């Protein structure tokens, strides 16, 4: 029985290792593209960026 | 574009105008910064109940 539960324990840990891995890489391709586009939007000319 | 309505405004507005919308706005950086109130509170009393005499 305790086996059992430490098991699942510990996927559950290493699972969720990979969600947060993932998240963050997602956030920072996020940010990249948000940069890339907020540049691009500041094709309204300077008074866009001010 | 809030930029460039409030240029726009500021220099049909001429200088004085952004001088005090600069002033306003310092206001608010002020309020900001420190933002925090008081009230000077005047305690009320607490009662008790004599029996007065006859």
């Amino acid at each position: 029985q305790v086996a059992q539960q430490e098991a699942q324990r510990a996927q559950f840990l290493v699972e969720k290792a990979k969600q947060e891995q993932r998240q963050k890489i997602v956030q920072a391709e996020g940010e990249a593209e948000a940069a890339k586009m907020l540049g691009e939007a500041l094709s309204k000319n300077p008074g866009y960026i001010k | 574009k809030a930029a460039e309505l409030i240029a726009n405004s500021l220099a049909t507005a001429g200088d004085g105008l952004i001088e005090l919308r600069k002033l306003e706005a310092a206001e608010d950086i002020a309020y900001q910064l420190s933002r925090s109130r008081n009230i000077t509170y005047l305690p009320a009393g607490q009662s008790v109940l004599l029996q007065l005499p006859q």
